[PDB]
């Protein structure tokens, strides 16, 4: 993978040159001697962690940009649009480093913490005691940022509800947590719901990170002081500075905060990113027909100025008056061709049941839609190879009725731009009931063909798991291979998969088992929509 | 609707692994009052037992952590007390209050405080905990 390895190197290197740099600024200079005495070396392994928090959150914001991404995608070589098309999966690996640095830092900061408290109630070591004591009169600026002399486990738990920096501190764990914890693959696919609305708490999460670092409690020594303050001579004479010319007291600020910098850009286009989806959600889209199938499926077909799509594509639904906060997706089910554009829902929950409601199929006026674009990976490839063989199953049937529909309308346009001549397909489904406009579409391709005396274009089977026409049990795809192998021979096959993962991989080793290796030979390339 | 226990249980489980880091943290590093740390090694560990295996949906086919088969069993020796929705929940609560003595612990206090609301709210649904059947 060129992009994919491209990207994920660079990112890598990029957080341990951080890291490591930012160790190393933290670690080295006479700056910062003084503290990485109170602090030991807890400091460097606090503050390097940040550097690549600052890094990453900037990071974290930019492949999730739903509208920008694909206005960039529209003018923006399919073996790179497939890597490109790997954005939430670099969305999630810069998430779980953010996580990663984000637990090294806190828990750095936690020895800080005790150490800071500790030295504060003699508790420690003679000198970092003793460091302690500045802040305390006129004229001096702290090292310790403890300042009120309460003894440990209660005075870390003063300083974070206290501190600024510990009071954000905990708030954004809980929101990163309750983000991360909310955000596994059954919370983002069995209720989306939960996952979208708490994933809300990155606003929470980002605003207390800009403030996160306003106090400057972490303070090294200022370059005036170290330009007066010889450290070499001074360390050893503490218990007199001030007091002898060489030694003035020597005085601390704290660094500027950083991390606004980095996070303004990518919350700035995040912004910008949902004015353009809300700009969507006002523009116009009439829905002209709304056809209720049976089993609870209302195929709304509709239109709106400018929109193409390509085969497989799907778009994003809102209804303001079901909910004006939500988009709900939907697979283009019609054909790019089609002056309007259609889609089947299925009536499934509170949404769904909403827009049914509203709509009317359940009594004896339309409610205002917007359609957000075609999002997701076209399927144009289908149309490319001479056979192909789409298979199924249960509810992903449907990105199929877009490329179906097309082929026809291929067929009938020019019937020489289809390079395509043969399709397999194979619905492999528990029951045909929710689905059953499917099966009307399958009849239809298979039916004009045959008017127009082409039978031989649409050859199709339902299979039922549950236990041309209807047969029970999986297909044995070990003698389907080789029955679709003895028909075309020097020919390469397209499968085509919109199913489980079980059977994807159930094809790809069929595929290859049954891929002769010659040049001659018939390959079945396997592509898994 | 929305099952609440199945991100009550992915909730629940990061808080004892923070409850295990931030306990481990406490002990080896020899934070004053480091017994609060050792308690909170035991009841992360404990709660990461509890709350690995995943429940079966009211509806659908549910996903399995791995190696949960062996934990499912261990779980369900113990009869209505991992089942219940109540148990559970104040449990977690009563094993998540002497943790939040340390600075270390005090995350994983109010990670575990967050799932006994959540684990709370899947009792007062009706949602309770049924194995998963291999
Ligand atoms: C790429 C893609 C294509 C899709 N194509 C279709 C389609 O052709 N026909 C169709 O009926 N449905 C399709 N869906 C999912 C469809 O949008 C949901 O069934 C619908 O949002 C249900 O809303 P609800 O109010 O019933 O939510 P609920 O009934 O509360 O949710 C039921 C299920 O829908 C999922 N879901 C809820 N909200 C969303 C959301 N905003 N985005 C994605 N999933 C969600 C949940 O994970 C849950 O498993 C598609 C989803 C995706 C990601
Ligand atoms: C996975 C990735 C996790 C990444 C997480 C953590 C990565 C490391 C985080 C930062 C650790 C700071 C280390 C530090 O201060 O070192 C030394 C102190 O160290 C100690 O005294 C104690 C050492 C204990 C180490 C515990 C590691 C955490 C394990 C947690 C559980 C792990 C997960 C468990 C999950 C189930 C510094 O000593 P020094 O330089 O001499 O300074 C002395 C200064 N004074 C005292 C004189 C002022
Ligand atoms: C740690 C695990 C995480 C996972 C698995 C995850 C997963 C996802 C996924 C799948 C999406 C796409 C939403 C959709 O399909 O509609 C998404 C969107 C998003 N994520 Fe994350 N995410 C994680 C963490 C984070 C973090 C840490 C942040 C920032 C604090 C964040 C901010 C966002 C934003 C802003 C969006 C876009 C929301 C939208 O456009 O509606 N995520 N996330
Ligand atoms: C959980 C307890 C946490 C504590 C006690 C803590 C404490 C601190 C402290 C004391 C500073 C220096 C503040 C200053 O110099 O004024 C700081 C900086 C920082 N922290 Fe945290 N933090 C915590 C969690 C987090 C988390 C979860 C993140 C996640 C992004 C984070 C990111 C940062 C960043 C990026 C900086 C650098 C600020 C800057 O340079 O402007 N911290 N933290
Ligand atoms: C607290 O610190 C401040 C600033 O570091 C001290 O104030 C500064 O003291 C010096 C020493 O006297 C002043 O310099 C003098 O300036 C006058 C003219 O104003 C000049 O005639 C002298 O020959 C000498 O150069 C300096 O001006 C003064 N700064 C300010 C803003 O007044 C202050 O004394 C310290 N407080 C204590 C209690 O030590
Ligand atoms: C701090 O404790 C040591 C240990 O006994 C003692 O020698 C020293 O006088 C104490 N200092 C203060 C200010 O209490
Ligand atoms: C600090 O003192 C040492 C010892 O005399 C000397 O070698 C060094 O040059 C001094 N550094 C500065 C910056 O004054």
């Amino acid at each position: 993978e060129g992009l994919s390895i491209f990207v994920i190197l660079v990112w890598l290197g990029l957080n341990v040159f951080l890291f490591v740099w930012y160790y190393r600024v933290y670690d080295i200079p006479p700056k910062f001697f003084y503290t990485r005495k109170l602090l030991g070396s807890a400091l460097a392994l606090a503050r390097a962690p940040a550097a690549c928090l600052n890094f990453n959150c900037m990071l974290i914001l930019l492949p999730v940009c739903r509208n920008l991404l694909s206005f960039l995608r529209g003018s923006s070589s399919t073996r790179v649009r497939r890597q490109l098309d790997r954005n939430l999966t670099f969305h999630k690996m810069v998430a779980w480093m953010i996580a990663l640095h984000s637990a090294i830092h806190t828990i750095a900061h936690l020895f800080n913490v005790e150490w800071c408290v500790n030295a504060r109630v003699n508790n420690s070591d003679p000198y970092s005691v003793a460091l302690s004591e500045l802040g305390d009169r006129q004229n001096e600026s702290y090292l310790n940022f403890a300042r009120k002399r309460i003894k440990n486990p209660e005075g870390g738990l003063y300083l974070a509800v206290t501190l600024l920096a510990g009071i954000t501190g905990v708030v954004i764990t809980l929101c990163l947590i309750l983000i991360i914890t909310s955000s596994t693959k059954t919370i983002r696919r069995s209720y989306f719901e939960v996952f979208w609305y708490t994933h809300h708490l990155f606003v929470i999460f980002f605003i207390g990170l800009a403030i996160h670092g306003a106090e400057r409690i972490v303070r090294g020594q200022t370059a005036e002081s170290l330009a007066v303050h010889n450290i070499t001579v001074c360390e050893q004479k503490i218990s007199e500075w001030g007091k002898i010319k060489e030694c003035p007291i020597p005085q601390f600020a704290g660094n500027p905060p950083m991390t606004w910098k980095w996070i303004v850009g990518p919350m700035f286009l995040y912004l910008c990113e949902r004015l353009v989806r809300f700009w969507r959600s006002q523009q116009k889209v009439v829905i002209t027909k709304v056809v209720t199938h049976p089993f609870k499926t209302i195929e709304l077909q509709m239109k709106k100025k400018g929109f193409k799509m390509e085969v497989g594509q799907y778009i994003f639904v809102k209804c303001p008056k079901v909910s004006k906060l939500e988009w709900h997706p939907f697979t283009l089910t019609s054909a790019p061709e089609e002056d309007f554009f259609s889609i089947h829902i299925r009536i499934v929950g509170d949404w769904t049941e909403g827009l049914f409601n509203a709509c009317g199929c359940d009594k004896q006026k339309l409610p205002k839609i917007a359609v957000d674009g075609p999002f997701g990976t076209a399927s144009e490839d289908v149309f490319s190879y001479e056979v192909v063989m789409l298979v199924g199953a249960g509810i992903g049937v449907t990105p199929f009725a877009s490329i179906l529909k097309s082929v026809w309308y291929k067929y009938c346009n020019n019937a020489t731009n289809l390079k395509l001549k043969k399709i397999y397909f194979y619905w492999l489904c528990r029951d045909t009931h929710a689905f059953e406009w499917f099966a009307d579409l399958l009849q239809l391709l298979e039916s004009q063909m045959q008017e127009r005396n082409n039978a031989g274009f649409l050859s199709y089977n339902i299979y039922l798991t549950g236990w041309q026409k209807t047969l029970y049990g999986r297909p044995n795809w070990d003698n389907e291979f080789k029955t679709i192998a003895s028909q075309h021979p020097n020919t390469r096959i397209g499968v085509f998969l919109c199913g489980p993962e079980a059977l994807a991989e159930t094809l790809s080793k069929q595929s290859i088992s049954n891929s002769e290796s010659g040049p001659r030979g018939v390959h079945f390339i396997f592509n898994k929509e | 609707q929305i099952e609440w226990a199945m991100w009550a249980n992915e909730q629940a489980l990061a808080s004892g692994l923070i409850l295990i880091t931030g306990g481990i943290v406490a002990t080896a590093g020899r934070f004053t009052q480091w017994y609060f740390g050792a308690y909170s090694i035991v009841a992360g560990v404990f709660v990461c037992l509890l709350e690995y295996p995943r429940g079966k949906r009211k509806k659908g086919s549910t996903m399995e952590r791995w190696g949960q088969k062996y934990m499912t069993a261990v779980v369900k020796l113990f009869g209505p007390f991992t089942r219940n929705y109540y148990v559970r929940a104040v449990l977690h609560l009563l094993l998540s209050v002497p943790a939040g003595f340390l600075l270390a612990t005090i995350l994983g206090t109010a990670c575990l405080a967050i799932a006994s609301g959540i684990y709370l709210l899947a009792a007062v649904r009706g949602e309770q905990w049924t194995p998963i059947e291999p």
